[PDB]
């Protein structure tokens, strides 16, 4: 366990990629990376699965990015004393404005809205400074894959999700 | 010792767990079984363990006769990880791994699953605990290959004893053997 | 012996529970019917008004689950809490056994949370009747009514509300176990037709909801109720 | 309302065999069919003999019927695990003969551990009971025999004393020879 | 029997042991019951300073209030309870993440026998 | 000066004029109802017998719950509504056992009586201040015999009323009024224990609705040696047969 | 409910069996505020919480916990002002925040500073974890307070107007980015940010 | 009549201010047999007739002692009489061991009025239906209060209550200026008391096994006679 | 006196307990029978609509344990809840003692809830009359049960509850012989048949049959028919 | 301190509390704990007279009792060695000892405390015996309390 995860964006277009037990999650377009033990990743993956179903259902809309967000900040400062361990990453695209977003956070729930990239779990800081060295902005969906599988390759197996408004494709490596 | 086997073979799962060792005993234990298709190999503290194995026992036999039907194995392993998680919530972890074996009999497959301490859950080809651990998966990882029939599965089961009890300083005390097939839950004689 | 529900009167039958029975008497006819490769959900909507919000309205079907659907007849407010801890439930079962809650298992509980507020006194029982629909993979397509009084049938096709038994005799009378779907959307719509008290049945006096084909079920937005009205020349 | 205003105004061995279960002691008589034996301090066994005789004879008055062995034993197991870790001394062993079940023997560790068997044994000098009993013992040996093979294996760890005996009519005799 | 119902109760079965849970997060103690303490606080207080009659009346209302309103599909707390303590137009935490059985012990029928003690 | 309805006889709170409290004394009137019981203690025993009243041929007689142990030394007979017999009954049991344990001692049968008549008492306040438990009294009276190292063989008559008497002789349920007629008739201190059942056999066949036999009637009797000990069905036949020989003619 | 303490145990046979814990956040070294003529003007080293749009904080230690507890007691006070129909004031907010500080005995690791202005005037107060608090003219918490805090006794005046209070609580930031919120009596509070393939497969949405 | 619609409950005055349901608790001693105290400055003594419930049942216990220096004797309801013994033993013990102080028979005659009058103004709960008579003696001398239900609870030489307590009050207040004077014979003080007892009797006259004498004073503790001890009284 | 449960009758009766009987004889037909070594439980299942879901509902006999049945007659909703609480029960008693629950055990806990639910006036008592059978745990004497809304219970040969109970029970008593009980499976099996064809008017379509055999063998009846045409011809 | 118990053919010696029924008992160790014990026994026995109509404790009973006070506890024992001197249901002389954990035995004579290991053999190095041997004895033995107990009841005296 502890598998390191890595989102990034381009233009119009976010990818979130992890090492290979999947440890990478998905709630309609909002994508969920947990890096942390076994037990923690796959109770927070029931928990926000039970989460946003009844979100949808009473809403009657898949829960955005930045709501989800929120919610997930909220779900971890719950047990403020008894703290998951986990450092968790959420990607995904507003249906309505088609801003990518893409958001890290600490095991407690405080939220770094980041821009650009964001790596979390073991090896942190290496794939940091490796991503910082070899990422570029407004990168095409192509090209975002080709940075962020170049970025895990040189930190095998891994998922990465190429995220578009309407599609996504999931590749192995 | 406490070791628990099992290997997922291409229509049986075969569970094998050392006997239990005591002052002066005479005698099965380290296996609860869950409903016609599906058996709880556990290993660990003693006490804790198996008053959690019976409770989890209880469960799923109260859901077999609510529901007259059998709950799923993938089912009972979410199951059996989400009670561990509840029970250490409240108390420190307690030395538990848990190997839930059965046969689906609606995807018509059969599954095995590793539940550990923390309440972590991974389906696997073929799982171990204890002193086995480390020697088994040796060999294990040359030998193992899922198109192998039962019988073969028992084979491979044999030789893996059979290194463990020469690995093992102690003169070892074998292993009781229990296989899950569409026939239902069945034990073997020679081991 | 009909001022508080904990009373047995002398002829032993539950005078407040026989009267909430005839409440959903007075509600919307909601029918369900089952076909070999799908169910299908109708309702004639209650209240209705030129001003009132047609669609985004949904009054009578509401979603449980995936694969599960209910139409509701009686009274709304006691349908949104009954549906709320209906799917509360179904996500706790996803949650612990990680599969879909077999609709059985949700039908007998909310069963049982009506029946519960049939025996304390400080509670009145729940003016509502659900039919159920959804998809498992125990038996497939299956779908069950549930009354006030906390029992539940399963049934191949009921209406339940308002005029229930003239629809129900029709259902009778035209039922076919082969059906299709495209075909019991047309026996609901004739149905719904025949036991309406309104003169035309438009169609913004109609819900409709349906659950076929791993199992997709489309809550009909008014654009395809209005061409599906006229396609089977209502 | 005034009540608001109120409250606010202020070695041992055990084998079964054909005849039954020989129970030799260098003995707690639950029942006069029920027969445990208890390890550790003075204090534990003197308090825990009462409670579950209490317990045994709720159990037997309100089912008008025999305890079993089995239910004796898992309720001892429970409560000393839910004092496990506590400091609780017991090592236990709950002998019995009933229609239901035969004779059987469990062992209670001081952990709750329950464990059923054919022999047990206890104490300094386990081993050596322990290893003459099992180069003669087996199932279809007589009472008499039973009894000379207690009497041999437990002189020898006294060597190296109660003898009961529980058949379906209970504990027959004390035993002491 | 005097043994607890594993079953019934479950939260984790048998385990964990009663013995076992004597290991707390040192401000477990406290907020546990951090509201009936506060509230038995002020009580003590107006008894004080008001006399005795406020504290009857004070805890008669809530009494009232609690006894009536039954209510087992939820948990959300009574509105009125709210206002009685002054709680009307304040949050915290124990407001915010209220907080599972699927099989035992979960329906209603266990809260009617829990709130009519029978 | 018009007739109109009264209202005390509801509640167990209520007084009536003159302090008649009635659902106590009602609850004595469905005691009536249940099958009648007798008991007769005696120098060397104490023997008491019930009528089974089996509603149907079909119900299993000889697994009918009319007489049950308290303890080795204690039994007691039950009239009524059966189903609150079983808590009473509950409850003496643990307390017996409870003091056994506390005070390794037989609990006196006095004792016990008292506690149950406690239990008895709790639809107001309880003997020890206990907060009222049920909303109406037992509609069971069932009557104690045991024996006690220094009070002997004794028989007491516990009533939903909260209040016991230590009876030489004592019926109990459908009958009650010819049963008790003729115990006082009957009974004398001499009376040996052999010749208290035939008296009991006596009573219920004059008073039960159908001829005495073994599966429809049942004794039990207390003992220093023996203890509280239900008769077999051919101990009873045995002696029904001696009734009719020696009583006949 | 409420934090729940639920595995606490549990992360603790972690701790001890060689499992590390994640770090939680911090927030920075330094936090200023400074009064003066016309208002208050807050300054932090991580982000200023809004407690109301008049009122704001600056929170020092863990992260979460301040951007939790400012955060509901923001919340708080929106329901008391739309309650009692009038804007909030401070000494309310200083009030609640010493009480939730207080109830949670300092586990809670939040160090504030909250300033604000309403119809009673201008304020500005300071709360320690477990409910500690003072007030003052101009303050300083954080690792670098020291420094700050003699940077501001060594140029704080009476009367200084909106640019001079800008520019010594951005000096005293710089000797402890730097975001600035500056509220004055009668106008809106301004926030001045940053003042210095193998295979492949498809997944529905 | 009238008094039918307000006698409900001890929580309804009348129009006319009585409280009915309080009046009946005091009427109900009415029905219980006959007991008599009188006191002397050296002596107090109580007298009282017991009923048995037939021919072959053994006789109430009428007369209780609660510590050494103090008893009582009570007339009216068992499950009220049961109650209200217990609470004042179980207050005299708390006395006893927690103050190490002999409980003074004026503050428990107070003692137990104060639990006896919570009873009337509370729903559900109903006035006890007993009179009791304490008697001791401690340091301020001999004592002897008579309890009624009401709550009132008063300092009397001598009194009677139960059925037919008239004739026997009658006899105490015609005698009062001797019983008094005792002051030191035991057996003359009882001797008094069973002629005042005995102006009470319609039927069943004085005998061994129905009537029971207590005394305490100077040099007795609360000392019961019953059977051969009081044949000589008789 | 029938406003409450807690007023008792100036004759002694609890007038509301006795409505909550006469609603059990509301509930269609419901027959136990002990066999010398097996025990018959037969149900009179309404004649189903024609649109009903045959393949899923309805089943009368439900069981509580792999070696009990729990059949019952009078509201369907008090049972569903009234079976799940003994369920819930036997799993328990499974768990904290080593036995299975004795079925006199089984049914006198069901009697106890049943009973425990009349102890207060806030609730409806269960208006449900249970009729347990089964064998005890490694036992084979057969062992049957009934339970009342007014939490008494008893020990029965052959006990017919609900609808139409006197009739069926009058048949009973006049052919069931308590001193040799019928011994063959298939002999009992045609007995309680011919008891429900005393009140049943249709054929065997509406008459359900549940066998319990010792050992926790239990086995639900579906070829009836050839049972009712032998006992229809021999008529 | 130190305790010290003698039973007699007819008689008990305790070297203090009289509860009645001829039971009298003392504690050595935390005086708090030994008088509460002692409360609370003395307690224990008036609610048994109160329950139980007044009837005479037995040693038996009274040391049963006693073992369920202690070993409430047993999990944070009062620290005090307890003895109990008086008469069975025999009619012979009669002492039990308890320990913190709640042990029961029987004991025709005990010491508890400091001194017991030197009492112990100097009793034993000369030790039937009738009343007034028995208080020489204590005396060679051994201000201090004596408390003797007998068929006819009770006696309390003061000695050396």
């Amino acid at each position: 366990n502890g598998g390191i995860v890595v989102a990034m964006t381009g233009k119009d277009c976010v990818a979130i990629a992890c090492d290979l037990f999947e440890k990478i999650f998905h709630y309609g377009h909002v994508f969920l990376g947990i890096t942390g033990l076994a037990t923690d990743v796959t109770t927070l993956n029931e928990m926000f699965r039970y989460k946003t179903n009844l979100y949808k259902l009473k809403e009657e809309r898949a829960i955005e990015p930045e709501t989800f967000t929120q919610l997930v900040s909220s779900s971890l400062y719950e047990r403020r004393f008894g703290p998951y361990f986990v450092g968790p990453v959420v990607a995904g695209i507003n249906s309505k404005s088609g801003k990518p977003f893409i958001a890290g956070f600490d095991l407690i729930g405080c939220i770094d809205e980041a821009k650009d990239f964001i790596v979390s779990g073991t090896a942190s800081d290496q794939l940091f400074g490796m991503c910082e060295s070899l990422y570029e902005p407004n990168l095409e969906p192509e090209d975002l894959f080709e940075t962020i599988s170049q970025a895990l390759l040189n930190a095998w197996g891994a998922v990465v999700y190429i995220i578009k408004k309407d599609e996504v494709v999931k590749r192995y490596l | 010792m406490d070791i628990i086997l099992g290997i997922r073979v291409q229509d049986s799962v075969i569970l094998a767990s050392s006997k239990a060792v005591t002052r002066g005993i005479s005698v099965d234990d380290k296996t609860r079984q869950l409903s016609p298709h599906t058996l709880m190999s556990f290993a660990g503290e003693a006490g804790d363990t198996v008053q959690f194995a019976e409770y989890i026992q209880a469960n799923i036999q109260l859901y077999s006769i609510r529901e007259d039907y059998e709950l799923s194995p993938q089912a009972v392993s979410s199951f059996v990880r989400q009670e561990l998680a509840k029970s250490i919530r409240s108390r420190r972890p307690y030395q538990v791994n848990v190997l839930i074996g059965g046969y689906d009999k609606k995807k018509n497959k059969p599954e095995l699953y590793q539940i550990d301490y923390l309440g972590t859950k991974v389906e696997l080809p073929y799982g171990a605990h204890g002193y086995s651990g480390f020697y088994t998966f040796s060999l294990l990882d040359h030998h193992y290959r899922p198109d192998m029939t039962t019988e073969e599965g028992l084979d491979l089961l044999k030789l893996c004893v059979q290194e463990l009890e020469k690995r093992m300083p102690m003169d070892f005390k074998g292993v009781i053997v229990k296989i899950v097939d569409k026939d239902g839950i069945r034990q073997v004689d020679d081991f | 012996y009909d001022s508080r529900t904990t009373i047995f009167s002398p002829e032993g039958r539950l005078y407040q529970v026989e009267y909430a029975l005839e409440s959903i008497s007075h509600a919307g006819t909601a029918i369900g019917i089952m076909a070999s490769d799908g169910i299908v959900l109708a309702a004639e909507r209650k209240v209705t008004s030129t001003l009132l919000e047609q669609d985004t309205s949904t009054e009578k079907l509401y979603k449980l689950n995936d694969k599960i659907a209910v139409a509701v007849a009686g009274l709304t407010a006691d349908a949104e809490i009954l549906i709320n801890t209906a799917r509360i439930h179904a996500q706790n079962y996803l949650k612990t056994y990680n599969e879909d809650i077999p609709v059985e298992i949700l039908v007998r509980r909310l069963s049982d949370i009506k029946q519960g507020y049939t025996q304390h006194g400080g509670l009145r029982p729940f003016g509502v009747s659900f039919i159920y629909a959804g998809y498992d993979d125990r038996y497939g397509y299956q779908l069950y009514t549930s009354n006030p009084s906390g029992n539940y049938t399963g049934w191949k096709a009921i209406s339940v509300g308002a005029n229930t038994s003239a629809a129900q005799t029709l259902l009778q009378m035209d039922y076919k176990d082969d059906m299709k779907v495209d075909d019991a959307i047309e026996l609901a719509l004739k149905t719904l037709s025949k036991t309406t008290d309104s003169s035309a049945l438009t169609y913004d006096r109609l819900e409709f909801a349906t659950i076929r084909k791993e199992v997709y079920q489309k809550i009909f937005k008014p654009q395809e109720i209005k061409d599906i009205l006229v396609k089977t020349g209502i | 309302m005034q009540a608001i205003a109120d409250s606010f105004s202020v070695t041992t061995l055990a084998f079964r065999f054909q005849g039954g279960i020989i129970v030799a002691v260098d003995v707690i008589e639950i029942n006069p069919f029920l027969l445990g034996t208890m390890a550790g301090g003075a204090a534990d066994c003197q308090f825990w003999e009462t409670w579950l005789g209490s317990q045994c004879r709720l159990h037997e008055l309100r089912e008008k019927e025999r305890i079993s062995v089995a239910a004796a034993s898992k309720i001892l197991s429970n409560l000393v695990y839910q004092y496990k870790g506590a400091g609780l001394s017991m090592g236990t062993m709950i002998c019995g003969y009933t229609r239901k079940e035969g004779p059987t023997i469990y062992y209670v560790d001081s952990d709750g551990t329950r464990l059923k068997g054919d022999i047990f044994c206890v104490g300094s000098g386990q081993t050596f009971a322990y290893g003459v009993l099992d180069s003669n013992y087996k199932w279809d040996l007589s009472v008499e025999d039973a009894l000379y093979l207690g009497k041999r294996s437990i002189l020898a760890a006294a060597h190296r004393v109660n003898l009961y005996h529980v058949t379906e009519d209970g504990w027959i005799y004390h035993g002491n020879h | 029997p005097s043994l607890p119902d594993t079953l019934r109760q479950q939260e984790g079965g048998a385990v964990p042991l009663s013995t076992q849970l004597n290991d707390r997060h040192p401000l477990e103690s406290t907020l546990k019951n951090w509201e009936t303490t506060q509230r038995q606080r002020q009580m003590e207080q107006y008894r004080q300073i008001f006399g005795i009659a406020e504290p009857m009346k004070r805890t008669m209302e809530m009494e009232i209030v609690n006894r009536t309103d039954f209510n087992p599909l939820s948990t959300n707390g009574s509105i009125h309870r709210d206002i009685l303590l002054n709680k009307e137009c304040s949050i915290d935490w124990e407001d915010v993440y209220p907080g599972a059985s699927t099989m035992v012990g979960d329906d209603v029928h266990s809260k009617i026998e829990k709130q009519l003690g029978i | 000066m018009f007739l109109t309805r009264s209202e005390y006889d509801r509640g167990v709170s209520t007084f009536s004029p003159e302090g008649r409290l009635f659902q106590v004394e009602y609850s004595l009137e469905a005691i009536k109802l249940g099958s009648t019981a007798i008991g007769i203690a005696t120098k060397e025993g104490v023997v008491l017998g019930v009528e089974k009243r089996a509603t149907s041929p079909l119900l299993e007689s000889d697994s009918i719950e009319k007489i049950v142990e308290i303890d080795r030394h204690i039994g007691c007979a039950m009239s009524g509504l059966t189903a609150d017999a079983r808590s009473m009954i509950e409850h003496a049991r643990t307390a017996a056992v409870t003091h056994n344990l506390y005070y390794d001692e037989d609990i006196n049968v006095e004792s016990l009586t008292q506690s149950v008549c406690d239990l008895a008492l709790r639809f107001g306040e309880g003997a020890s201040g206990e907060e009222r438990l049920m909303s109406r009294p037992f509609g069971v009276a069932l009557l104690i015999a045991g024996h006690d190292a220094d009070d002997g063989y004794q028989l007491f008559h516990a009533e939903p009323s909260g209040t016991f008497y230590r009876y030489n002789a004592k019926a109990i349920g459908s009958g009650s009024e010819g049963a008790q007629a003729e115990l006082l008739n009957e009974w004398h201190s001499s009376l040996t224990l052999k010749e208290a059942e035939l008296l009991v056999l006596k009573i219920l066949k004059q008073v039960m609705e159908e001829k005495l036999d073994e599966n429809n009637a049942q004794l039990s009797c207390i003992t220093k040696q023996d203890g509280f000990k239900i008769y077999d069905n051919e101990k009873t036949a045995e002696l029904i047969k001696e009734l009719k020989e020696k009583e006949a003619a | 409910a409420g934090l729940s303490f639920d595995n606490y145990q549990r992360n603790n046979f972690l701790a001890e069996n060689s499992h590390t814990q994640p770090k939680a956040t911090s927030t920075g070294t330094t936090i200023v505020g400074v009064k003066f003529n016309n208002g208050v003007v807050i300054a932090a080293d991580a982000k200023l919480h809004r407690i109301s749009p008049k009122i704001w904080c600056a929170g020092a230690g863990t992260a979460a916990d301040t951007e939790a507890v400012t955060q509901l007691i923001g919340s708080n006070i929106e329901l008391h002002s739309l309650y009692t129909s009038r804007e909030p004031r401070v000494v309310s907010a200083l009030q609640m925040l010493k009480q939730h500080l207080f109830k949670y005995q300092g586990h809670i690791g939040a160090y504030l500073i909250v300033a604000g202005v309403d119809p009673t005037g201008s304020h500005l107060f300071s709360i320690h974890a477990h409910g500690s608090t003072d007030v003052g003219y101009y303050l300083s918490l954080g690792s670098g307070s020291l420094a700050a805090m003699a940077v501001l006794e060594s140029h704080w005046k009476q009367d200084l107007t909106k640019e001079e209070a800008i520019k010594l609580a951005s000096d005293a930031i710089q000797a402890g980015n730097v975001d600035v919120c500056v509220m004055e009596i009668g106008k809106d509070a301004e926030y001045l940010r940053n003042y210095l393939v193998l295979k492949e497969s498809i997944v529905n949405i | 009549m009238f008094r039918n619609n307000y006698d409900g409950d001890t929580v309804t005055f009348s129009p006319t201010g009585r409280l009915f349901q309080v009046e009946y608790a005091l009427e109900a001693i009415k029905q219980g047999s006959v007991t008599v105290g009188l006191r002397s400055n050296t002596h107090a003594v109580l007298v009282a007739l017991k009923r048995n419930a037939d021919e072959l049942s053994s006789y109430q216990k009428k007369i209780i002692k609660c510590d050494e220096h103090m008893g009582l004797s009570l007339a009216g309801l068992a499950p009220d009489a049961r109650v209200l013994s217990n609470y004042l033993r179980q207050q005299c013990n708390y006395s006893s061991l927690v103050f190490n102080r002999k409980l003074a028979v004026e503050r428990a005659g107070h003692l137990l009025c104060d639990k006896a009058q919570k009873n009337t103004q509370s729903y559900g709960g109903r006035p006890y239906g007993v009179g009791l008579l304490i008697i001791g003696y401690d340091k301020s001398g001999a004592h002897l209060l008579e309890f009624q239900p009401s709550g009132n609870v008063t300092e009397l030489y001598g009194t009677a209550i139960g059925a037919r307590s008239q004739g026997a009050k009658t006899y105490l207040e015609r005698t009062l200026d001797t019983f008094i004077k005792i002051d030191g014979n035991p057996d003359e003080l009882i001797k008094a008391g069973v002629e005042a007892i005995s102006q009470s009797l319609r039927d069943e006259s004085l005998t061994v096994d129905n009537l029971s004498i207590a005394i305490v004073g100077k040099d007795t503790p609360f000392t019961i006679y019953d059977g051969e001890a009081v044949a000589k009284y008789i | 006196y029938d406003r409450a449960l807690s007023i008792f009758s100036p004759d002694g009766h609890i007038f509301q307990v006795e409505y909550a009987l006469e609603a059990v004889k509301r509930g269609t037909c419901a027959v136990g029978v002990k066999g010398k070594n097996c025990v018959v439980l037969g149900c009179e299942r309404r004649s189903t609509l024609k649109l009903q879901d045959t393949r899923i509902t309805p089943s009368k006999v439900s069981k509580i344990d792999s070696h009990v049945v729990l059949s019952f007659s009078g509201l369907n909703a008090d049972s569903r809840i009234l079976i799940e609480k003994a369920r819930v029960e036997a799993q328990s008693h499974r768990l904290t003692l080593e036995d299975p629950v004795t079925v006199e055990y089984l049914t006198r806990y069901v009697a106890g809830v049943q009973q425990r639910y009349t102890q207060s006036g806030g609730v409806r008592p269960f208006g449900v009359s249970t009729l347990i059978a089964g064998f005890d745990p490694r036992d084979d004497e057969p062992k049957l049960y009934q339970t009342e809304p007014s939490g008494i219970y008893s020990s029965w040969s052959a006990q017919t509850i609900g609808r139409n109970s006197k009739t069926v029970r009058e048949f009973l008593e006049k052919n069931y012989d308590r001193k040799e009980p019928p011994a063959t499976v298939e002999e009992c099996v045609k007995l309680t048949v011919r008891s429900l064809l005393e009140v049943v008017q249709t054929g065997a379509k509406n008459i359900e049959i549940t066998v319990v055999k010792p050992d926790s063998d239990i086995v639900a009846l579906s070829s009836e028919e050839i049972n009712q045409y032998v006992t229809q011809i021999e008529q | 301190g130190t305790i010290l118990g003698i039973a007699g053919e007819d008689f008990a010696v305790l070297a203090v509390f009289d509860c009645g029924d001829n039971i009298v008992m003392s504690a050595n160790g935390f005086a708090a704990d030994g008088d509460a014990l002692v409360k609370r026994f003395k307690n224990s026995v008036k609610w048994y007279h109160f329950d139980h109509n007044d009837k005479k404790l037995s040693i038996n009973s009274a040391a049963r009792n006693i073992q369920h006070l202690l070993y409430g506890k047993r999990f944070f024992p009062y620290y005090v060695h307890t003895i109990i001197a008086g008469l069975d249901e025999d009619g012979k002389g009669a002492v039990y000892s308890f320990d913190p954990v709640g042990s029961y035995e029987r004991e025709q004579c005990r010491a508890g405390g400091a001194a017991a290991s030197l009492i112990m053999p100097f009793l034993d190095n000369q030790v039937y015996l009738s009343v007034e041997e028995v208080i020489k004895l204590v005396r060679d033995s051994f201000g201090l309390e004596i408390l003797i107990v007998t068929k006819d009841g009770v006696r309390k005296e003061f000695y050396e």
